């Protein structure tokens, strides 16, 4: 019982770790890719606000 | 026996806990990735209020936008809302903006531009006027935070079509 | 037949009830008499004998 | 903004000053206090136009309230990354998840299927439950109502078969692309939505489907337009995104007294026990949205569920969803009231697309002959077991007695299935021809031969 | 949008409608004519509106005036407002009555919903002045009563900024304003007293499952359906099944700290038997006596009252009691008559002209008694101090005849999360409190098994088990009154006298008696588990060959002893029982 | 009674008409 | 006051052009017959109002009939000189006596009671009968409801209660369209017990206007509500033929083309039935005791009408009146199926009656109970009766039904009486066969 705590325990560590592990790729791959047409976006949305209807 | 149902009770909390770590990661990933997008947004509406700030390329702009406005209202008397510092730029540009009013429409000629009382708000406004009806039955903001905050609907297919394709 | 001027709507309910149950019931007296007079045939033949 | 609102009776609200109006028109009203109170537009006339508040026009002062106009029907954002995303009845957040950036935008309506396109079920739907699957067997393109009653945890069941649909189609040797599963809540009790929550996001399903919930406390607009919205959830990921998707949905009752009031608000005079006319074609537009595509591989399957009035199926939803839907799952109160597993009658149990759902290449071939011969000896142990309680245990017979135990094996067993637990097809297909083995070779009349030498062993 | 004078252009028995109102909101309060009389708008036409005044419209006339407000109906909440009778507007009905000086009750009469004329200890330790503090955080706590420490004062909701100056510690009353609040609104003065609306109640943080289980008392409906703290339960019935005592017997085993009642369209007779019977049941706890009256709150809305002032009343009170949650404590709310809400409400919506269904009851109103019993629930309050709470929500039907063709029960039925039903069958027969056996069920009875798997089975799987004993016991009598005692088994002899041992030993409870007045649960357990022991004991002797008619004429103390089992002074000498019972089923072999 | 109200609502409506015109 | 109407539709008048007119007044009008008669306002709206006639709108001119409108509610002229004299409909004297001089004039709605200044009345008043004072207890103060049948002597059972019955006990009585027949039984019983000095009521009959009755009985009750708030004494209020007032509302709130229920009764009748149990209850430091016990007919001789349905669910316990009892021949046939009184609780036990009251109360329910499933059981299966439970059930059903049930109309019996009457009774079942007997109760008559 006490062993089945310590691998709860250390379940709970290895769950933070593989959680935030995960959590790496994803968020740089979207940041890059918002972060290139950022500009572009940001001018679009320019041209659309002021635009004549 | 006791062993054996201690371990399945200890795989399903871990299982379980592991489950929602998963659920709350996926959910934290689609909340940066949402992040960046109204970060992309916040960039334009930044883009927008600076492009905003300029009255020289924006005058023809604003005097097509109260015109587009004007054609839209098709009211006798109009009322333009605009900003105190923009009071004296939309009054200059009345002329061309009566006249073009009126040649737009032919069935809807523009008789007046009265000026409202009410100042806009420097931060609400970054440039521009409002047309709209006596009765103030009907209102539309030429403002660039509601214009933008318009055409990011339309704009969100065309945007996360181009950027994760 | 039997009819009742007035009628609410559990009336029905338990007038529906009691007429499946009696329905049932009158299955097992049915089932009933086919055994008993099977076995009072058997005690018939073994009467004669 | 419009303050041009003429008066507020109820929810409901009339406006004047009104300009190209349409019908189910989408507006916002600000109230005197400021708060942004979400609304859709009843009616429409040349002088004014009437509308629907889902917060209500308590508290809102006709002189100083604030009407912006959308001048936009109901509409969905339909996107394939959607799934994973929890929303409310006006299709808001609720778990405080994120928001989905869509893909494209659609009308909630819909549009009915052309009468040459339609294609009938053909592949098996694995329902999980030791008795659902495999008495009375489910396919995609099938309608199968589910008849639940007071006092019996269709959310259990419910949350059981969302947790054996994912799991429906793994022996298929489409597998890349998970099988959505789209929940829909109208009406549910507070504990009932946070364990379905718990459940949900516990089983790790929260992620692969997609949930919308509304409770009995939220209006009951939202309750009612959150199925038409789900819909077209199920619709998108159909026709466009082409995956096999699975609809269920939750307390039909309540929906339907949501239906009453929403019908209500047109203030007409209500119909039979209080309930509209044309509720025959407010069904007929929403047991319609199931079905499989001719030229389409994704196909969307629906098993709704409902409570039967007062213990009764006379009920108008009964009576409703009995002529139109194919085939019908109710609940045994003896079942559940003895303490024991999923209280499905075998009696009443039945699905008519269980010809296309079973069989070899489909299910099993040991899965019909058994179903009708498990089903027999239920049958047949029920009239032993009235029989045996007039004449008493001692004038058993033989086909009596083998469905005494039957009946009482079968009942304690095949019907004990278990609260999260679903069991493959092949588990019940074993454990049927193991349980009906208590009975000899030449007990089992609905046996055929063929079945008989190459299965039992 | 206010400062305006109304002027009433119609009158048509209570309601009424008036013109020149428009600087008011809709659904708000408003005091008409010139006698001030009490009156709630709802409807806006126009430049007119509709009006449905909460009092008595007879000797009005036409030209009557009105006035206008531009904020809805509400009540007070804080300290004080505990051993107080008031009418539906949460206005005391004593203080009224020693204005008044007379024994008719004066119309429009104004009094405040807590005594400014009552001393009471104010206190300022819980933040000091300067820091920050929100709404649902405690500034402080006095003593209201003798008994309790009730009513902690917290800050109201939607406040927030710093802290101006604190004037406590002290001697003050509920109507003295005891802080200041400096925000971005400049200076807000605060008092002892926060107002907010009946319809809406008090809001929290966030909304939990409840682990806590609350006792009922009675045997079967602390068992058959098990029931949580902040659960919402129907006990629903007509008058003379002794709802009564059974509600006064509940009350004073009520696991809940605070208690606020709300009748709705009830005799007043039972409210002065109540009030009555409060003192007499003094709670000698722990230290001391102690009033019932004083840990419990009474609303009095007559049924000869208006018919207006009897659901709102009831909204009032789950508001009350939403107090008490957002005051982090655990309340269970109880009402009288639902169907004199229900039929108040059908002479509402029917007077409205709005199409209605059947039985006068209107067609939204399922969404409306759904927000009556979602109102409450289990959660922690708002503020700082994390303080949790449970909200119960405890409602009666009252059907006629019994018959489950009610409408009150129809809606109801797809909402609250707990139901037990009474059986009209063992009601009339003269037979101890009536429980339905394939009809009464818990939903909540799952999470309430895992709240139990802290206190163990017995009989929390064991429920599983009896009910399966009762409903194979029904499916057996079913047939066995179509049957005769004529042909029978030995396992269907013993299953009826185990319907009949269970039927006697444990479903039956007295309030009446002394000593069956309340049974504990580790009690109950106890009987359920002889129940258990001395069925399944008999079903093993009937596998080893003994007959029915000897094992019968064996052992005639054994039922004697198992059917006593039920507590019958609690709880120390459970396990001396169990021991006897335990040797009694040893030595009977 | 419904028909009634939509009778009543109706006058309500030619009311509505005449003091228009 | 205005002599220019608009138009009438049936008994409901309405004018135009009428100003300072009172909601719910006394209005004072001249016909063109030379007839006067009193009538209350219904409505008012803008500048036309709305008046209803009491005693009928039949035979008046629209030019040639004057309404004087008084701008005050009904206010009835309350005297204690009103004893064994008699008034009609409208309160003018039947009994060919003087007009009395008033000692007070105030509403006849009468007044609402304070919550916190009521007493809950556990007084036990004998009813006399071994049937009533057993079974549903009596109680002065407390209220209970009586519905009965077309051709039901209901008339002659409260009769004979109220001349078994009797500080005496001061009786009111509120007729809404009595019977000429029921008028004449009800004067010949009240002057054959001689207490008819004592009591004292208001007379609307069939052959004259019954839409006038309505007030009638707000009339008695304002007397009631007078006498025990004033002469503090023990009073017992009661309305004739309620149904016909029932029926009398449901025409004048049909006649307002408003939402109708069941049997055309009003919307907001759930206070409206309320005004008829509010003519009972005590106050706080009054020594008299006002009690109402109303008396009305259930429509096709079912009590699953509007009226028994809503009389039943208000009040607490209802007094009913088998048909089928009344067919046998045997004397006032209460059944103990449905009749209950809630005011049994404080009135039993020690102190008050006997100790073996509620027992034998409950035990009296289960053995009717149980010999009512005899008798299904009787009737569906042989005369063999069931075994031996039924047997022992039916044949004590039957001998309780033929003893304890009809204890007589001109029989006065105490409680005691009806006590050892059922002690002898209870001699056929046996000691073990009462389930909802105690310990002490089992030993309680061993005699």
């Amino acid at each position: 019982l006490k062993e089945f705590e310590q691998k709860n325990a250390g379940g709970v560590g290895e769950l933070e770790k593989k959680a935030e592990a995960g959590v790496q790729g994803e968020l740089a791959e979207i940041k890059k890719i918002a972060e290139k047409k950022k500009d572009d976006v940001v001018k679009i949305l320019i041209e659309t606000v002021i635009k004549p209807s | 026996g006791n062993f054996k149902s201690k371990l399945k009770k200890a795989m399903l909390s871990q299982q379980i806990t592991k489950s929602t770590i998963a659920n709350k990661m996926r959910l934290k990933v689609l909340s940066a990735r949402e992040q960046s997008l109204d970060g992309i947004f916040e960039e334009t509406k930044e883009k927008l209020s600076g492009i905003a700030n300029n009255r020289d390329e924006y005058k023809p702009i604003l005097q097509s936008l109260i015109v587009e406005a004007l054609l839209k209202l098709l009211e006798p008397k109009a009322i333009v809302k605009a900003l105190e510092r923009d009071v004296d730029l939309i009054e200059s540009m009345k002329d061309d903006i009566m006249r073009e009013y009126g040649e737009k429409a032919q069935r809807a000629p523009l008789e007046e531009i009265v000026i409202s009382n009410d100042y806009l708000n420097k931060d609400l406004v970054s440039g521009g006027v409002v047309v709209s009806n006596a009765s103030d039955k009907i209102e539309i903001n030429n403002t660039l935070e509601e214009r933008l905050k318009l055409l990011s609907e339309e704009a969100l297919p065309a945007i996360r079509l181009e950027l994760y394709g | 037949n039997r009819e009742q001027v007035f009628p609410t709507r559990m009336t029905l309910g338990l007038m529906k009830t009691k007429l499946k149950g009696a329905n049932q019931g009158y299955s097992l007296l049915k089932r009933k008499s086919e055994a008993l007079t099977k076995r009072f045939r058997d005690i018939t033949k073994r009467i004669d004998d | 903004n419009y303050n041009t609102v003429s008066g507020v009776n109820g929810p409901l609200v009339i406006l004047e000053k009104v300009k190209f109006p349409r019908y189910n028109e989408i507006v916002n009203l600000t109230l005197p206090d400021g708060t942004v109170r979400q609304g859709q537009v009843l009616e429409i006339r040349g002088d004014r136009a009437i509308v629907q508040v889902f917060e209500g026009t308590s508290g809102i002062d006709v002189k100083k309230t604030t009407v912006e106009f959308t001048g936009e029907s109901l509409r969905i954002p339909v996107s394939e990354d959607m799934l994973g995303r929890i929303f409310d009845g006006s299709g808001r957040p609720i778990d405080n998840g994120p928001k989905v950036f869509a893909e494209d935008y659609l009308d909630i309506n819909g549009s009915p299927i052309n009468p040459y396109a339609r294609i009938y079920p053909e592949e098996m739907i694995s329902t999980g439950v030791s008795a659902i699957d495999t008495m009375n067997s489910i396919a995609r393109g099938q309608k199968i109502p589910i008849f639940s009653a007071s006092g019996l945890p269709h959310n259990e069941i419910a949350a059981q078969i969302c947790r054996q649909a994912g799991l429906v189609r793994p022996t298929k040797d489409g597998h890349e692309e998970n099988f959505s599963i789209v929940f829909a809540a109208m009406g549910v009790n507070l504990e009932t939505a946070r364990f379905f929550k718990q459940d949900f996001e516990e089983n790790g399903s929260l992620e692969r489907t997609s949930l919308f919930l509304n409770l009995a406390n939220d209006p009951t607009i939202e309750r009612i337009i959150t199925p038409r919205l789900a819909l077209t959830t199920a619709e998108y990921l159909a026709y466009q995104t082409e995956r096999h998707v699975l609809t269920i949905l939750t307390d039909m009752s309540s929906y339907a007294d949501a239906l009453r009031e929403v019908s209500a608000a047109r203030e007409e005079v209500p119909g039979r026990r209080g309930y509209p006319g044309y509720m025959y074609t407010d069904l007929s537009t929403i047991y319609e949205r199931a079905g499989r595509v001719e030229g389409r591989n994704g196909s969307i399957t629906q098993i709704p569920i409902l409570t039967m009035p007062n213990d009764d199926i006379t009920h108008p939803i009964p009576d409703l969803t009995g002529y139109i839907t194919e085939g019908q799952i109710f609940v045994d109160r003896q079942l559940h009231n003895k303490g024991i597993y999923p209280p499905i009658n075998v009696l009443p149990s039945l699905s008519r697309l269980m010809k296309s759902a079973i069989g070899e290449g489909m299910t099993r071939k040991d899965h019909g002959d058994v179903s009708n011969q498990l089903y027999a000896k239920y049958a047949i142990g029920k009239d032993a077991a009235a029989m045996k309680a007039v004449v008493g245990e001692e004038a058993l017979s033989i086909e009596d007695k083998l469905s005494l135990e039957f009946l009482e094996k079968f009942e304690k067993t095949f019907i004990t299935q278990g609260a999260y637990e679903d069991r493959t097809v092949f588990e019940s297909l074993d454990q049927a021809w193991s349980l009906l083995r208590i009975y000899p070779k030449e007990m089992l009349n609905r046996i055929s031969p063929k079945i008989l030498d190459e299965f039992y062993d | 949008a206010e400062s305006e004078y109304g002027a009433i252009y119609s009158v048509s028995g209570p309601v009424v409608i008036a013109e020149n109102m428009i600087g008011c909101a809709m659904y708000e309060l408003v005091k008409v004519g010139h006698d001030n009389l009490v009156g709630e708008v709802i409807r806006i036409d126009g430049d007119k509106a509709t009006i449905q005044v909460y009092e008595e419209t007879a000797g009005l006339t036409v030209g009557d005036p009105v006035l206008r407000t531009g904020k809805p109906l509400s009540v007070e909440l804080g300290p004080g407002l505990m051993e107080t009778i008031y009418d539906g507007i949460q206005r005391p009905l004593k203080a009224i009555k020693e204005e008044s000086q007379s024994i008719y009750i004066p119309r429009g009469i104004d009094t405040p919903a807590l005594d400014r004329t009552i001393k009471w200890q104010f206190t300022p330790g819980k933040f000091q002045v300067g820091d920050h503090i929100s709404g649902g955080d405690i500034y402080g706590s006095v003593f209201e009563n003798s008994l309790i420490s009730s009513h902690k004062i917290l800050l109201p909701p939607r406040s927030r900024g710093t802290i101006t100056w604190i004037a406590p510690a002290g001697e003050y009353t509920l109507d003295e304003k005891i802080l200041e609040v400096e925000f971005d609104g400049k200076k807000s003065d605060f008092t002892l007293y926060h107002t907010w609306p009946v319809r809406v109640p008090r809001p929290v943080t966030e909304k939990l499952s409840a682990d806590y289980p609350l006792l009922t008392g009675q045997r079967v409906l602390d068992a058959l359906f098990p029931c949580v703290q902040g659960g919402t339960t129907c006990i629903p019935g007509a008058f003379g099944c002794g709802k009564t005592v059974i509600s006064q017997s509940l009350s004073k085993y009520s696991n809940s700290d605070a208690i606020i009642y709300v009748g709705c369209g009830e005799r007043g007779n039972e409210m002065a038997e109540v009030l009555m019977e409060f003192p007499e049941l003094y709670t000698e706890m722990s230290g001391t006596k102690e009033p019932i009256m004083k840990r419990t709150t009474l609303v009095a809305n007559t049924s000869n009252m208006p018919v207006a002032a009897r659901e709102a009343s009831i909204y009032t009170g789950i508001t009350l009691a939403e107090y008490f949650r957002d005051q982090g404590k655990n309340v269970s709310m109880i009402a009288d008559s639902s169907s004199r809400w229900a039929e108040a409400l059908r002479e509402i919506s029917g007077r409205l002209g709005e199409m209605p269904a059947d039985q006068g009851f209107p067609a939204y109103l399922g969404a409306k008694l759904a927000s009556f019993y979602e109102r409450a629930g289990k959660a922690v309050a708002l503020g700082s101090p994390d303080r949790t709470g449970s909200v119960s929500i405890v409602a009666a039907v009252s059907p006629a005849g019994g018959d489950f063709s009610d409408p009150v029960t129809t809606a109801t039925l797809g909402i609250t999360q707990v139901f037990w039903g009474l059986d009209k069958k063992l009601a009339q027969r003269k037979h101890f409190p009536s429980i339905n056996t394939s009809v009464s069920y818990s939903k909540y009875t799952n999470v309430l098994n895992k709240f139990y798997d802290s206190n163990y089975p017995e009989f929390p799987v064991l429920r599983d088990r009896m009910k399966e004993i009762l409903s194979n016991a029904e499916e057996l009598e079913q047939v066995v009154q179509l049957v005769g005692k004529s042909a029978l088994s030995d396992s269907d002899k013993i299953t009826l006298d185990v319907a009949t041992l269970i039927k006697e030993d444990f479903l039956q409870q007295n309030g009446y008696s002394t000593y069956d007045a309340f049974c504990p649960i580790w009690k109950t357990f106890d009987m359920m588990r002889a129940f258990i022991s001395y069925h399944d004991e008999a079903q093993k002797a009937v596998a080893n060959g003994a007959n029915w008619s000897k094992l019968a004429d064996s052992t005639g103390d054994v039922k004697h002893a198992v059917s006593s089992s039920k507590f019958f002074e609690p709880s120390r000498g459970e396990k001396e029982v169990h021991g006897e019972f335990e040797k009694l089923l040893s030595t009977m072999q | 009674v419904q028909e009634k109200k939509q009778n009543e609502t109706a006058k309500l409506d030619a009311e509505m008409k005449l003091k228009r015109d």
